[PDB]
């Protein structure tokens, strides 16, 4: 006898399945992606973005920064030692 | 030939085998196939209408 007419309607299987809600994130994530990311931290001018640059970047995390940011408040209070005395 | 119309037929069990919610299609088509079958052997069971006179 006359076949039933299911195998020619779909209609739900664009919610019946987990990738549709992936599907749907990744047109907007990726059609709107770029090739690559903005940045890995850049501001701190005054010839202290070349500071940052330096030694705060993701090049490298070295003991350098450390040294000289030490050394800042050695200044600070090995003048202010003259001052007090 | 009936060779054709048989064989989409159970090309398309095997496709309707590769889609649910159409689970009674198929046995729709079997009963296509059934009476397709019972009409050829209907044929062949035949008694020629006419009424035997050269001989009979």
């Amino acid at each position: 006898v006359s076949t039933l007419i299911p195998p020619k309607v779909v209609s739900s299987k664009n919610i019946g399945s987990a990738p549709n809600a992936k599907r749907i994130a990744n047109v907007v994530h990726f059609y709107k992606s770029l090739p690559q990311g903005p940045a890995p931290a850049i501001k701190a001018n005054t010839r202290l973005a070349r500071y940052k640059a330096k030694y705060f970047d993701g090049d490298n995390a070295s003991g350098k920064p450390l040294w000289h940011f030490a050394l800042g408040i050695i200044a600070f209070g090995y003048s202010m030692e003259y001052y007090f005395h | 030939a009936k060779s054709a119309a048989n064989k989409l037929d159970w090309a398309k069990v095997i496709s309707s085998l590769r889609i649910t919610g159409s689970t009674a299609t198929q046995l729709s088509s079997f009963k296509k196939r059934n009476d397709e079958a019972r009409r050829q052997l209907l044929e062949l069971q035949s008694q020629p209408t006419e009424v035997d006179f050269s001989h009979y």
